[PDB]
Formats: structure tokens, C-alpha cells, sequence
């Protein structure tokens, strides 16, 4: 088979917004649980994104790299890995918009790159470091 | 019942359209042409190699086309001429339009580009403008002729064709006058007889109509009678004769007294109305119903010729040339109510019984109807087209003294300058002006390829001698000469003709490149 | 109907050349091909995309032909002589549809092809095999697409100085097969071992017993398993190889079980033997060649004029890399063989490294077979359509109209190299072309300044053989589709 | 039914709004359309393209509406009120995805049309006789938006036709019918020729004309609802007979009833005689020997403008006219313009309209410079009508969308979405300005945006020059109120639409 152009580039998408549909739901402490069932029988209900990824039967083939790259952030960091599918699947589906728009897919990539070279800038001025906890504990508020 | 179909797709859907209406009259371009049988709605056959028919009887149903059509129907009415190399010309420029389309020239990019381009052509082709008419005025008369002769040595007359330029120059000769500057090709008309010979075609000085005298005792010649006001003609609807309706009549006859009293009746109405033909000033009676035998006889006393059942247009084309009237009654008729001519004569034709009339002024006349003859009445039709065009042909050499040597050369010498601006563009339009050049060899390519000859290697013989030699003209061999040089040959075009071909070209390239949607709604 | 026929071999052409447009560039698309065997690979690397294809058209298996031509001839840009066919395919197309002969097509193509060698060499940037500025130069700036190319520095003496050791000043030959890389782990990216002999992957006998060096070491290859069904058969099997004194013995890995029973290798130790093991195929055609030996393929046929000689055998174990090298062969028939290791981090990552060098050495080999360096950035194909343009211009007949289609396909390469990098492609070749009426090699489509420049002024060259080659093969392709006139199964 | 109800009502919208994308501008495209009496049409006039839209979908139904109307009740603003509408559905599919309901979206955009109205009060600059007058106003806009044509090298002829055309038109009541349109085919652009009055086809069949005079000082004119003749050239009538002697005799009364007629005429003494039906020969020479014109083929829109050119009317009696029937003029003859004959009025000083007769090499040639006039007398008609001048040519969306975003940088809520996409949808105008034009649209739009952040108010869309630049300085003028209702226009068409829930059909 020869599925290349618009074709190639919608299947992608709808691939990666199911894949979003699946990881929608288990983001933050009051979330909502997904449950895999396999042949045999056993059945799991999870809120964990590593665990709901890591059980996730993906076939589409541009699933399988959204799976790739999540795994990593988990080995890797270990945590984070809900933000990875539910930022991906934004920038995937207004990127989608961008190519209909006659925007060559090469300079929607290099405005991306560009993007992120400017983002650990003001990620740097808006962190802060290990204090607000001399003179005044605001880690009683997390506690 | 409408089309969808977004994006610049569409209108490769309406330039491959427009390839198909091509790949019809393509065929048709040239002196070796190849003839289209046209089947008329009724099953009549038709045989033609001009274009105007080719595109007036072709049906086609996609939108375009109609376009293409009604927008040529201006070449062939204004100039008459070359209505089939417009949309030659067209598709090729749509047809390299289809190849910037897809390398991404925007549609009105390619459209400003085709314009001015055009104002090259053009300007470069008046670089080399000749005049016709230079020197002396037999001068004019000679190659007027000589250009005459290439119309209509292309038809089926080609044989004797000589002839039928005879009459052609030697009318458009009586029919122009420099002072006006202008010819009425309305004062021109074309008639003929079916059957005959190229020979048994005549140059009419007058008007000749398909209509003979309606009795034979009258005189077939009819002159003013020294000094007398010409020759009338009286164009009335009902008949000079005792009233006798052509319907019913229902005329109750008590007696033998009442029964006969009609013949006594008729005897002062056939005097009568045969003196109010001579009283009303008539001095030959043509009325849509025909004439009583008696009234006849009393007609020819007064040397009266007469004619039945005609129609009111045939006898106005006369009336145009004799300022006649179609006056209700006979009454009030007069010298100039009655139209005046110098004289009526009927006239036979060999083996030709059919003996038509032909009205003169013994004089330059104000309009002539010359007389075609041919050997099959399908010919006749086509012959006396030939004359519409070669009337054309000199029409326009009389309104512009400035020519082009043709064939092709004026098309590929253009082409030749549109590469010579080729390198002074260096911009995005230098895409665009160089496919106009591709467009303009599509002509003198198509002329060779209905001629036999190479389609490539054609163009690059013509292209050889008229870049490394001179602009002298170098035109396609399809008459089957020696070589090239239509100036030797005396094959020319007219100047004005050219420019209205690449002009109303460009005009086809703005109206089908700019078309976006086509929206067929219903009926109900 | 040999125009249906026709017709067919240019459609199916044209659509391989379709897939493989939108590859070019550091910018280029990914193609995914999922695979008969079950693995969906997705990549760049254009002869693997034609690779991986799988083409079962037989028309469009020629097509593979061109790649691999093109890979054993310059080594680089494979992807570009398929795209250069495919542009002269789809101008044959245009040609075929205005009614010339195939046969009249085909020549025509041949007489571009003399004229467009001949532009390129005008346009050559002279290089010298001193000149080791230009060398690394041009080599490193190859190497500048890979994963860490600041490391590349370094690796760039590796493959120029280790080339112009091996190849002649005066010479029209280099082979890649006998510069072997070896990865190894462990070391950094700048740090590789370059060796002027052959280098063995194994070390002397596993077990205790192993001599680890041999001086006036002679080298033989036996390769067959050696293992009982025994003491004095097995015994006696390595016993000969010590007869004619031979030093050094490799072992073909066998699929039956380790090199030798414990016992005939403690016997090659008794007999002072250095065994080497687990050889592959390829590494006896490396290992023997440079030697200078032949190697035997069993136990029984083992030989005295058969034995090596050799200066220096010693195992290079640094921080437990365990490999073997052998230098100073000073063989009558042998060849200056070059081996180098490769070290790294990962053994992902020195896999691959490797892999990036082997591009490099095809470089240097383009050239030393062919001096020039030639503009990058497709600047040479628009400078080539310039002037085919203006030749034809003079030139007469249907030999001229096919040579001005030669000029329109030339676009293909600066074409799609404009669009993969997201520039109007109208906008871009304009600007090429004018440019290119005043300069020449001062053009080029350059990635990084999104516009025209110098090639040069931005550290892009490539080797004349690289733009020559392309340009001879793909007329070579041409000719060959052309002329096919019927397909018919043979059985 | 329900929210989907609403997704396929803007996916119709959606297809009203493509099909007039393409005809938004001078260089815009144009729509072929075949109407049911197979008459076809090729034309970038958004009212034309209305008019035979043929529209089906009872949602879309409502874009015409909304449409036809912009025509009546402004003047202008056909397309523009389809693009805004759409566009404004467009930006509405992800709000609607999103749960947004129908009132949030809608009272953000009732509050967004107040918002954005109050500033092009705000850029209305009053120019009457600012600092100009008709020689130099009205030609600095006409000259402007009749170049780029077929007549780029005859302006001065256009101009004069439209400057003066309409300058010269009765201001007090002023309106486009006071000008006519007729196509001269034959002739020159830089040769076209305009008249003062009204023109006629005078194109019988019947040859004999001409001989005949043709021109009067003090012409009186006689309009009839009935023909004048009694032979006709072409075709022929039942005439009733009742006796053999008096079949000849009916056609001497034949004559006798209609030489009655035209002898009642004879002594009315009108010089001209205007009929909506044929004349005969009979009336041919018969008032050649009384010297007089008569032609019919009259229409109403020719023959009503003659009533106000000479202060004649319409009596079809013979005897029973009132002297008030027949008007005079200061001249009348017919002309033989482009070497065809059309009859005309000339020079009448009670006319309070004119003729544009367009000369041209072709048909279709003069159709490009025919509408081009068409909306030329607009330009003009606008500029006297009109004292409150917004830029045109997008820079007025380029304004109004600054603003919008700081209203969106203030107002927090809900209503933040619905005014942002409010702005975005006002770029459709530059948007489609740019690619009907042919020009590069990212690059554009971006330029405009980055250009009118500077803080310049004028700039615009060039079309001359691919380049933003003032286009208030390039007298690319617009009315105030045309682009004011136009928005209130749009807004409450996207009220009609997003308001509708669900379709109920009933089905025969």
C-alpha cells in the first residue's frame, strides 16, 4: 500500500488524539481511573500514567512513537510522563491546522526547535530554588 | 445538479476541457486541412474545413467550451477571418498555463504575465509591418489580387479559382471608394444557382434575384424608353386585376344576367388595373399573388413584365438599391414610391433554363449580387463562403494597407522575440513569457502537422533562418511549393487581422484563468 | 502495443522517484515502511528506503540498480540519482507525448550527458592530495548531519590521513574493503585507534594457555571445528600445525560448538600456538588478504607454503577491550591494509559512529579518484541548466528540443532540496538562476541562511565524482527504461 | 438534533463562504453560473452571484438573506457581509467542540459589535470638502479604482466618463439608475463615447431608413403604446374580406384606417415619434414626407428618461392627446456611434440622467471595462453621498482587531475566547484580499500586524506594490456606514445562526 500526502498526515493525527483520549482522564490527584482488560482475563484499574501507557496496546504505527517517547521520560526522570501524550497531542492536532494552512512541514519544525530554545529562558527566570522555608515555611501548606 | 471540486484542481478540470475542444478544430488549421463531417439535426450532411462552422454546428456540454465558442464568435464577426487560430492559440496558452500551474505560479501571475507579454508581441510585429498598397495605385490592384487568390485557392474553386477573385477584387474595386475610406460588406450579396461550372460564375454589376418573368409574351428587357424616370418596379401584395380573393368566395349568381355581369365587371377592372400599373408609375409589377391573363395581355401594350408569389425581403434588396416603398395600395404609388432602376434583363445561362432577372442602373451601381455556379449544391454553399471570406480577405487590406508575410513566420518571428526578452526578465514572470513563446510555436507547428511535415524539426527550420538570417519571411511549405518565402510565394496576411488573433487570445487566457467555480443550476 | 508497453515503464518509475522526492535534506521527510518480516522501520537513508522497498515491479527493480551504482561508485547522495532519474523519466514522459521516438530520446540524452560531464569540469574547485586543509575540511563538514558532529573534529584526521596513507599521491583507485573500521567500547568519540596491519576481533586461546603474542609469528587459518565424537585425534589434528612452524592460528566461528576441544587448544598451547577464534566469513576475506595467505577450510589440508609472517602480535586490552592487532605483514602480494577501532560510550552509539565514518572514507575515495570540489546546495544543476539552456539555444533540430527538456529536468535536485526546506520553490530557483548570471560557484540552496549563498563561504562542498557520477549513471538509467519494449515470463 | 443541528448548519455556512471567497476585490475571480433559461453569466459582482445562488439548505437560506439585504439597505457590501458571516462560523466549530453554549458565544459577540463599532466611529475623518473638491477628490479615487485594467493606458477617457459623468448627475437626488449602461460593440477604448442622454436600437430589419430626418432643435416628442404601420416587411396579418369586388377592397381600407392614424398623427405635430412596438413602411415613408422620426423598439428605461429629458409622456391615441404629451429638447438625433446605428436624445436640458455608451473591440473586451465603469459610477456616488471616510483596501479590520485584542487583554472570562475569536475573524478580509490578489499571505498578514502595532492607523493593503501602505493616503476610500452596518450586518447573522437548534421539514 502507498498512503502518503493529507492521507498519511490526518491518519497520524487521529491516531494521536486516540492515544490522548486514553491518557485524557488520568491527569492530576482527582482523576479518573482507565481499566485494561487482556485475552485471559485479568483486568487492572489504574491512575498511574507510566502503568496506563505501559499496558496500553497501541497497533497504529504513530502510536507506537508516542509509547517510545513516553517510556523514556519514565526511565529516564520517572515522573512526568501524563504531560508527555496530552502536550503531544495538542501540538499534533494544531499542527495539523498549520499544514492546511500551506505552512511547509519543515518550517512548522524549526518554529517549534525555535520555541523551546526560548522556553528555558523563561523557565529559568520564573523558578525558584530550595527556599520560602527560612523565616516563613510554606512546606507547612504542603505538608 | 451542480460541481464540487475545491482548490486549483478545478481548473485543470477546465484547462483539460479545453483540450478537447482543440483536439477538434485542430485538425481543421491549413491549406491541407482535414475536413469534419458534421451531421445537422435534421441528417443533412456537411463537409467543411472553416472553423466558424466547425465551432457553430460542434456541441459540447462542458461549460468552457460554450465560453470558448461565444468568445470566438467576435473573431468571426468583427474581422471574419482567423477564428480557428484563436482557439488554437488558446488552448496552447491554456496548455502551458496547465504547466506553471503546477510548478506554482499563482493563477494571476501567470494572467500579468501572458498581457505583457502581448505588449511584446505585438510591438515587435509592428517592427516589421509592410504596406501592401505602397507605390502606385495598379500596384494596389496587383497584390490586392495576388492576396485574393490565396483564399480562395484553398477551396474546391481552386482549380479556375482566378475566376472567382476576379469578380472578388473588381467588386470590392466598384464597392470602395478612397474618400470613404470604408467598405459596407452589406452592399455585397452572395447568390448563385445550384449546378454549373467554376466558369459559369459571373460578375454582376447589379442586383440578380432568384426570379424570372411570369409570362412570356411580356419583353424580357425593359429600358426607361429614353429619358424616362428608369424602370419601376411595383412591390404591392394583391395583383392588378379584377379583386379575386385567394381564400373562398361565395359569390351568389341569381341569373345568367348576374352570372356573366362579373366578365363585364372584369373588362373595366382589367383595363383599369393594368392603367393604374402605368397610372401608378410601374413600369414592371412584382406583387405577392399573381396576375390575371386578361390584365396580362393589356400589360404588354405598355411593355408591363411582371412577377408572382415573392417575398418582401427578396424584392427590398432591390428596393434598397432603387428606393422603392411597399405602399398598401397601388393609388398611392409614384415615381420614387415605385423604387427606379436603369434595367431589368433576364438573362440564360447555357444549358440553364432558368432565365433570372437582374436589375442595373446602367451605371456604377449602389450594390451588385454576383453569380456563382458549381458542380454539386454543396459546393455552391461552400463556393459563395469563399467569397464571404475572400471579401473579408480584401475588406481588411483596404482598411489596412499595413500586412505581415504569413505561414507562420509572423508567429514564430514573435516567438523568436518573446526568447529575445526572455533573458532581459530574470524574475519570477521569466516562467511565464517564455511559455507564451512555447504557445506561439504551437501555430506553425500545428500548420505543419496537418501538412505532412516535421513537427519538430519544422520548427527549428524555421526558426534557423529566421534567427541566424533574417526577419525575412521563412512560412511552412504546406502548398507544396519549393521552399519558404510567402513574400516570393505572395501569401500575406493582414496586419490588424494578427494583432486581433494574439490580442483577443490573451483575452481567452483572462477569461479562462480566472474562473474559478463552475455552479450548473436546474430547471424547474 | 509497445506504446502501452512504454507508457507502463515510465508510470511505475515515476512513482518510486514520488516516493523518494520528499527525502532530501537535513530537513527531509521520513518515509515508514512496514516490512514483510514484521518490523516497521522509519528513516532518511535513501538507499535503505529503495532497500526496504522491496520493489516487485520489474521495471522499477533498474531503479535499485541506479542506487546501488551510485553507492559503489561515489558513496554519497544515493538519494539524488534516483531523484535525477526520476526528472528525466518525467521529461521523457513530455517527449514521448510530442511523438518522438524513443530511439531519437535516448540518443539525444547521451550527447546532454558528454556535454554536462564537461560543465561540471569547468566549474571544479581545484583540490590537491597534499592538501590536507581542504581535506578535513570538506570531510568534517560531511560528517556535520551526524548525532555530534564538534566531536567530529577529531574524527576527521582518522579518515584523511589514514586514506592518503593507503592511496598513492598518483592514483586512480582506492578500496574501501580494505579499510576495515571495528568498534569497541569504551574511550570517547576523538579516540580511535588506527592500525597500518590487519586486526583480529579475538584474542589468543579462552581458556588458560593463551601465549597473547608471537614474535616471527606465521599465520595460518583452519577453520574447521575441532571437538570428539579421542585424546591422541584430537591431539594430533593441531600437532601438524606446529610441524611447519606456524605461530598464529585462526579458527572461522563454527555453528556446532567452540572453536576446539580444551584439549587440542592446551595443546596449541604445549605447542606454543597462538589460536585465534571465532572468525567470521568476511573477516578471513580482510584478515587472509592482507596477509597475504590462503586460507583452508579444514583440519586435514594444512599446507607449509600457506604460512604468514608477521612483526607484531600483541593483544590491545585497554580498559577491557580485548582486541588483537597485527602490523608490519611485509608481504610480496599484499596491500597497505588499514583497520581502525572505534571508541565510544555506547555500543549503540559506536555502531552507528561507525557507520557515519564509513560515509566519510567514501569522501576522501571520491576525491582521490576524481580532484574537485563542487558547490553543494544543487548549485552545480542549475549552473549545468544554464548552460545546456544556452547550448541549445545554437544547436539545431529535435536534438536541440530534447536537450532544452534536459535543461527543465536539471531543476529536480535545487527543486526539491527548496521545497523539503520550506521555501517557495518559485522564489528559490528564480533567485538561483539569478544569481548564477553572475556568479558560479558562488550559489547554492543553504539550509541555514534560508536563501542563496556561497557553498563555499559555508563549508558545503562535495566531490565533482559525487555531481559527475549522478549525472553519467542516471543516463545510463534512461537509456535502459527507454528501452524496454515488451516483458515477457520466461519457464 | 441538538448541538449537531448547529455543526451542520456552519458547515453550510462554510460553503457559502467558499464559493464567494474567490470573488472578494478588483483582482478577484470570477463564478460561472447557468441559470434555469439557460442564460450564463460570468461575474464577480457578489449581488449577481446572490441572485442566482440557488441555495437549498434552509441554514444557508439565511446567508442570503442577510446578504440580498446588505444590497438594498446599504448599497455595498455583498461579499464582505458573506466572508465576515462565515468566517465568524468558522471560528465558532472549536468553541462549540468545547462545550461553549450557543448564548455564551453570541452575547460575546453582540458585546464584541458594540465594542468594535464604537471604534469606527472613532476612525471616521469627515471629508466633504475637506481640503478637495470633484476635480480633485472624485479623481483621485476614480483614477485609483479604475487602474489596473484593460484601460491602464486610456484613464483619462474613463475618467471623464466617470467623474464627469456623475458629478454632472442631479445631486440632490442622486442614485446609480441616473446613469445608463449600454454596450457598443465595435470601436476603441480611448474612443468610447458618452452621451447625455438615452440611446435606441433602431435596428429593423427593413432596410429604406436613414432617408428620413433624423435630427430636430426643438424636437416633439409622442410616445405610443401601439405600432405605427400597416405592411409590415417580414411577416403579414389575416386581413377579413366580405365580397369578391371587396377583397381588394379591404386592403384600400386597410390603408384608409391606418393612413387615418398616421394622417391624426400627421397634424399633431410631433417631430419625434416613439413606439414600444414595430413600425412599418407604411410609417416609413410616410413620415419621411412629413419629415419627422418615428422608430419603435422603445423601452421604458429609455423611453420614462426621455419623459424627464423633453417633458413629453405616453398617449397611444391619435386624437385624444393633450398638448402636455409632447415635450422639445434642446437637441435630438440618432447616432450613428461605432458605425451602428443607435438613436439617441442629445444635449436635453430637462434630463436629469445620461448614457455611458461603451466602444470596444469585443463584446467580452468591453464587459471587463463595462462593470469596471459600473462600479466606477459607485466610487463617485459613495464620495458625494457619503462624508464619513473609513481606509479601505483592510486597513479598517487592521484597526478594529487592535482594539479587539486589548479589549481581550482587560475582559477576563468567558467572553475572552469569543472577542479573540471575534479579531481572528476579521484577518479573513486581509486574508482573502491577499490570496485573490496573489500575494504572499503569511508574510502580509504578519507585516500588518507588526506595521499597525507601530501605531499606524492608515496602513493597509497595496495592491499596486505587494507592500502594506496608507491607504487613506492612496484615496482608497470606503463609507463609514458601509463598513458600520456591514459588522452589525455579520453580527446578527451569526445571531440567526448559532440560534437555531433544530430544522423541522415538512415533506409533499
Amino acid at each position: 500500500e502507498k498512503i502518503s500526502g493529507d492521507d498519511i498526515r490526518n491518519q497520524n493525527v487521529l491516531a494521536t488524539m486516540a492515544v490522548a483520549n486514553v491518557v485524557k482522564s488520568s491527569l492530576g490527584p482527582v482523576g479518573l481511573d482507565k481499566m485494561l482488560v487482556d485475552d485471559i482475563g485479568d483486568f487492572t484499574v489504574t491512575n498511574d500514567g507510566a502503568t496506563i501507557l505501559s499496558l496500553l496496546d497501541v497497533q497504529h504505527p504513530a502510536g507506537k512513537i508516542l509509547v517510545e517517547l513516553a517510556q523514556q521520560q519514565d526511565r529516564e526522570i520517572g515522573d512526568g510522563t501524563t504531560s508527555v501524550v496530552i502536550i503531544a497531542s495538542e501540538l499534533l492536532k494544531r499542527a495539523n491546522e498549520l499544514v492546511k494552512n500551506k505552512i511547509h512541514p519543515t518550517t512548522i519544525i524549526t518554529g517549534f526547535r525555535v520555541a523551546l530554545r526560548e522556553a528555558i529562558r523563561f523557565i529559568n527566570e520564573v523558578l525558584s530554588t530550595s527556599v520560602d522555608t527560612l523565616g516563613k515555611e510554606t512546606l507547612i501548606n504542603i505538608a | 445538479n451542480k460541481k464540487r471540486q475545491h482548490g486549483l484542481e478545478a481548473k485543470k478540470s477546465h484547462i483539460l476541457a479545453a483540450r478537447s475542444v482543440a483536439s477538434i478544430i485542430k485538425t481543421s488549421l491549413g491549406p491541407r486541412g482535414l475536413d469534419k463531417i458534421l451531421i445537422s439535426p435534421d441528417g443533412e450532411i456537411t463537409i467543411t474545413n472553416d472553423g466558424a462552422t466547425i465551432l457553430s454546428q460542434m456541441e459540447l456540454d462542458n461549460e468552457i467550451a460554450k465560453l470558448l465558442v461565444q468568445l470566438s464568435k467576435s473573431q468571426d464577426d468583427e474581422i471574419g477571418d482567423g477564428t480557428t487560430g484563436v482557439v488554437v492559440l488558446a488552448s496552447a496558452l491554456l496548455d502551458q498555463a496547465l504547466e506553471l500551474i503546477q510548478k506554482g505560479i499563482h493563477p494571476i501571475k501567470i494572467a500579468n504575465g501572458f498581457d505583457e507579454a502581448a505588449k511584446l508581441a505585438i510591438s515587435k510585429l509592428e517592427e516589421t509591418c509592410d504596406d501592401i498598397s505602397a507605390s502606385n495605385d495598379e500596384l494596389f490592384r496587383d497584390f490586392l489580387l495576388r492576396a485574393a487568390k490565396t483564399s480562395l485557392g484553398s477551396k474546391i474553386v481552386s482549380k479556375d479559382h482566378d475566376r472567382f477573385a476576379e469578380m472578388a477584387v473588381e467588386a470590392v474595386i466598384n464597392v470602395m471608394d478612397k474618400d470613404r475610406k470604408d467598405v459596407d460588406f452589406d452592399l455585397i450579396k452572395m447568390q448563385g444557382r445550384v449546378g454549373g461550372s467554376i466558369s459559369d460564375s459571373k460578375l454582376i454589376n447589379g442586383v440578380i434575384l432568384d426570379k424570372d418573368f411570369s409570362h412570356p409574351q411580356m419583353p424580357k428587357c425593359v429600358l426607361p424608353k429614353e429619358g424616362s424616370d428608369g424602370v419601376k418596379l411595383a412591390i404591392l401584395t394583391c395583383p392588378f386585376e379584377p379583386p379575386k380573393p385567394k381564400t373562398k368566395h361565395k359569390l351568389d349568381i341569381s341569373s345568367v344576367e348576374e352570372y356573366q355581369k362579373l366578365q363585364t365587371y372584369e373588362q373595366d377592372k382589367f383595363k383599369e388595373m393594368i392603367d393604374d400599373v402605368k397610372k401608378a408609375g410601374a413600369d414592371v409589377v412584382i406583387c405577392q399573388w399573381g396576375f390575371d391573363d386578361e390584365a396580362n395581355h393589356l400589360l404588354l401594350q405598355n411593355d408591363l413584365p411582371a412577377v408572382r408569389w415573392v417575398g418582401g425581403q427578396e424584392l427590398e434588396h432591390i428596393a434598397i438599391s432603387t428606393n422603392g416603398r411597399i405602399v398598401p395600395r397601388f393609388q398611392d404609388l409614384s415615381k420614387d414610391k415605385l423604387g427606379t432602376c436603369s434595367r431589368i434583363y433576364e438573362q440564360e445561362f447555357g444549358t440553364t433554363k432558368d432565365r433570372m432577372l437582374i436589375i442595373e442602373q446602367s451605371k456604377e451601381t449602389k450594390t451588385v449580387t454576383c453569380f456563382v455556379r458549381g458542380s454539386n449544391k454543396m459546393i455552391v454553399d461552400e463556393a459563395e463562403r469563399a467569397l464571404h471570406d475572400s471579401l473579408c480577405v480584401v475588406r481588411n487590406l483596404v482598411k489596412d494597407s499595413r500586412v505581415v508575410y504569413g505561414g507562420g513566420a509572423a508567429e514564430v518571428t514573435m516567438s523568436l522575440a518573446v526568447s529575445e526578452e526572455a533573458d532581459k526578465q530574470r524574475g519570477i514572470d521569466q516562467y511565464a513569457f517564455r511559455g507564451f513563446a512555447q504557445a506561439l510555436d504551437t501555430i506553425p507547428m500545428t500548420l505543419a502537422e496537418n501538412s505532412g511535415l516535421d513537427p519538430i524539426g519544422t520548427l527549428s527550420t524555421l526558426k534557423s533562418k529566421q534567427l541566424k538570417e533574417k526577419i525575412s519571411n521563412i512560412g511552412v511549405d504546406c502548398l507544396g511549393y519549393g521552399s519558404n518565402d510567402m513574400k516570393e510565394l505572395f501569401v500575406v496576411d493582414p496586419f490588424i487581422g494578427k494583432k486581433q488573433q494574439i490580442l483577443l487570445a490573451t483575452q481567452l487566457c483572462r477569461m479562462i484563468l480566472k474562473i474559478d467555480n463552475v455552479i450548473i443550476s436546474g430547471k424547474d | 502495443k509497445p506504446q502501452e508497453v512504454r507508457k507502463a515503464n515510465i508510470i511505475a518509475a515515476r512513482s518510486v522517484a514520488d516516493a523518494i522526492r520528499t527525502s532530501l535534506g537535513p530537513k527531509g521527510m521520513d518515509k515508514m515502511i512496514k516490512t514483510s518480516r514484521g518490523e516497521i522501520i522509519i528513516s532518511n537513508d535513501g538507499h535503505t528506503i529503495l532497500k526496504q522497498m522491496a520493489i516487485l515491479h520489474p521495471v522499477a527493480r533498474m531503479l535499485v540498480e541506479v542506487s546501488a551504482a551510485q553507492d559503489s561508485e561515489a558513496g554519497d547522495g544515493t538519494t539524488s540519482v534516483v531523484i535525477l532519474t526520476g526528472a528525466l523519466l518525467g521529461a521523457a514522459e513530455r517527449l514521448l507525448n510530442k511523438g518522438i521516438h524513443p530511439t531519437i530520446i535516448a540518443d539525444s540524452f547521451q550527447s546532454a550527458a558528454k556535454r554536462s560531464v564537461d560543465i561540471l569540469l569547468e566549474m571544479c574547485h581545484k583540490v590537491s592530495l597534499s592538501d590536507r586543509e581542504q581535506l578535513v575540511r570538506a570531510a568534517s563538514t560531511s560528517l556535520s548531519s551526524k548525532i555530534v558532529s564538534q566531536y567530529s573534529s577529531f574524527l576527521a584526521p582518522l579518515a584523511v590521513d589514514s586514506v592518503l596513507k593507503i592511496s598513492d599521491e598518483n592514483s586512480k583507485n582506492v578500496d574501501l574493503n580494505d579499510i576495515r573500521l571495528v568498534k569497541k567500547v569504551g574511550g570517547t568519540i576523538d579516540d580511535t585507534e588506527m592500525i597500518d596491519g590487519v586486526v583480529l576481533t579475538q584474542t589468543a586461546i579462552k581458556s588458560a594457555g593463551g601465549p597473547t603474542r608471537k614474535e616471527k609469528a606465521k599465520i595460518g587459518l583452519i577453520q574447521f571445528q575441532i571437538s570428539p565424537p579421542e585424546r591422541a585425534y584430537l591431539l594430533n589434528i593441531c600437532k601438524k600445525i606446529k610441524k611447519a612452524k606456524c605461530n598464529v592460528l585462526l579458527i572461522q566461528k563454527s555453528i556446532l560448538r567452540d572453536a576446539v576441544n580444551d584439549l587440542a587448544l592446551h595443546f596449541l598451547s604445549k605447542l606454543n600456538i597462538m589460536v585465534v577464534k571465532d572468525i567470521e566469513r568476511e573477516e578471513i576475506e580482510f584478515l587472509s588478504k592482507g596477509l597475504g595467505c590462503k586460507p583452508i577450510a579444514d583440519i586435514e589440508l594444512f599446507t607449509e607454503d600457506r604460512l604468514g609472517s608477521a612483526d607484531l602480535v600483541e593483544e590491545i586490552d585497554s580498559d577491557g577491550s580485548k582486541i588483537v592487532r597485527v602490523t608490519g605483514i611485509r608481504n610480496n602480494n599484499a596491500r597497505p591494509t588499514v583497520s581502525v577501532v572505534i571508541r565510544g560510550a555506547n555500543n549503540m552509539i559506536i555502531d552507528e559512529t561507525e557507520r557515519s565514518l564509513h560515509d566519510a572514507l567514501c569522501v576522501i575515495r571520491c576525491l582521490v579518484k576524481e580532484r574537485g570540489l563542487i558547490a553543494g546546495g544543487g548549485a552545480p544543476e542549475i549552473e549545468i541548466s544554464r548552460r545546456l539552456s544556452k547550448e541549445a539555444r545554437s544547436m539545431e533540430g529535435v536534438q536541440a528540443f530534447i536537450w532544452q527538456e534536459f535543461a527543465s529536468a536539471l531543476e529536480v535536485i535545487p527543486t526539491t532540496l527548496a521545497e523539503n526546506a520550506g521555501l517557495n520553490s518559485i522564489k528559490v530557483v528564480t533567485e538561483l538562476r539569478s544569481k548564477h548570471e553572475n556568479g558560479e560557484l558562488n550559489d547554492g540552496i543553504s539550509v541555514r541562511r534560508s536563501g542563496t549563498t556561497n557553498t563555499y563561504e559555508e563549508h558545503i562542498l562535495q566531490p565533482v565524482l559525487v555531481s559527475t557520477s549522478a549525472i553519467t549513471l542516471a543516463s545510463e538509467c534512461v537509456k535502459s527504461i527507454l528501452r524496454i519494449d515488451d516483458i515477457a515470463f520466461s519457464r | 438534533q441538538g448541538k449537531g443541528q448547529i455543526i451542520s448548519n456552519i458547515n453550510a455556512c462554510v460553503a457559502v463562504q467558499e464559493a464567494l471567497k474567490p470573488t472578494l476585490g478588483p483582482l478577484g475571480s470570477d463564478i460561472l453560473i447557468v441559470t434555469s433559461n439557460q442564460k450564463t453569466t460570468i461575474s464577480n459582482d457578489g449581488a449577481t452571484i446572490l441572485k442566482l445562488l440557488d441555495v437549498v439548505h434552509p441554514a444557508a437560506k439565511t446567508l442570503v438573506d442577510i446578504s440580498r439585504a446588505q444590497d438594498a439597505e446599504v448599497g455595498d457590501g455583498t461579499t464582505s457581509v458573506t466572508i465576515l458571516a462565515g468566517e465568524l462560523m468558522k471560528e465558532a466549530k472549536p468553541f462549540l467542540e468545547e462545550g461553549i453554549s450557543s448564548h455564551l458565544i453570541m452575547k460575546g459577540y453582540r458585546k464584541a459589535v458594540s465594542l468594535a463599532v464604537e471604534k469606527i466611529n472613532e476612525l471616521a475623518v469627515d471629508i466633504t470638502s475637506e481640503k478637495s473638491s470633484g476635480r480633485e477628490l472624485l479623481e483621485r479615487c476614480a483614477r485609483t479604482a479604475m487602474s489596473s485594467k484593460l484601460i491602464h493606458n486610456n484613464a483619462d477617457f474613463f475618467v471623464k466618463m466617470c467623474v464627469d459623468a456623475v458629478l454632472s448627475l442631479d445631486r440632490n437626488d442622486l442614485d446609480d439608475k441616473l446613469i445608463g449602461i449600454k454596450k457598443i460593440p465595435g470601436g476603441a477604448m480611448e474612443e468610447s463615447l458618452f452621451i447625455n442622454g438615452v440611446a435606441f436600437k433602431k435596428t429593423f430589419s427593413y432596410a429604406g431608413f436613414e432617408q428620413q430626418p433624423k435630427k430636430f432643435n426643438n424636437p416633439k416628442i409622442l410616445s405610443l403604446n401601439v405600432e405605427l404601420e400597416l405592411k409590415a416587411e417580414k411577416d403579414n396579418a389575416e386581413v377579413r374580406v366580405e365580397h369578391v369586388e371587396d377583397y381588394q377592397a379591404i386592403v384600400d381600407a386597410e390603408w384608409q384606417l391606418i393612413f387615418e392614424k398616421l394622417r391624426q398623427v400627421e397634424e399633431t405635430g410631433a417631430n419625434i415619434v416613439l413606439s414600444k412596438l414595430p413600425i412599418g413602411d407604411l410609417a416609413t415613408q410616410f413620415f419621411a414626407d412629413r419629415n419627422i422620426f418615428c422608430a419603435g423598439r422603445v423601452s421604458a428605461d429609455d423611453m420614462n428618461r426621455v419623459i424627464q429629458a423633453v417633458g413629453g409622456s405616453i398617449q397611444s391615441t391619435t386624437s385624444d392627446i393633450k398638448p402636455e404629451h409632447l415635450g422639445t429638447c434642446a437637441l435630438f438625433e440618432e447616432m450613428q456611434i461605432g458605425s451602428e446605428r443607435y438613436n439617441l436624445f442629445q444635449g436635453c436640458p430637462q434630463a436629469k440622467t445620461c448614457t455611458l455608451l461603451l466602444r470596444g473591440g469585443a463584446e467580452q473586451v468591453i464587459a471587463e471595462v463595462e462593470r469596471s465603469l459600473h462600479d466606477a459610477i459607485m466610487i463617485v456616488k459613495r464620495a458625494l453621498q457619503n462624508k464619513l471616510i473609513v481606509a479601505g483596501g483592510g486597513a479598517t479590520e487592521m484597526e478594529v482587531s487592535k482594539c479587539l485584542r486589548d479589549y481581550s487583554k482587560t475582559i477576563a472570562g468567558k467572553q475572552q475566547m469569543i472577542i479573540n475569536a471575534f479579531a481572528k475573524a476579521l484577518e479573513v478580509i486581509p486574508r482573502q484580499l491577499c490570496e485573490n490578489a496573489g500575494f504572499d499571505a503569511i508574510e502580509i498578514l504578519n507585516k500588518l500586524r507588526l506595521a499597525h502595532s507601530k501605531g499606524e492607523k492608515w496602513y493597509g493593503v497595496v495592491f499596486e506594490t505587494e507592500n502594506i501602505g496608507d491607504n487613506f493616503a492612496k484615496f482608497v476610500w470606503e463609507p463609514a456606514l458601509v463598513k458600520i452596518n456591514a459588522l452589525n450586518s455579520a453580527t446578527e447573522a451569526t445571531n440567526l445562526i448559532l440560534s437555531v437548534d433544530e430544522t423541522i421539514t415538512n415533506k409533499g
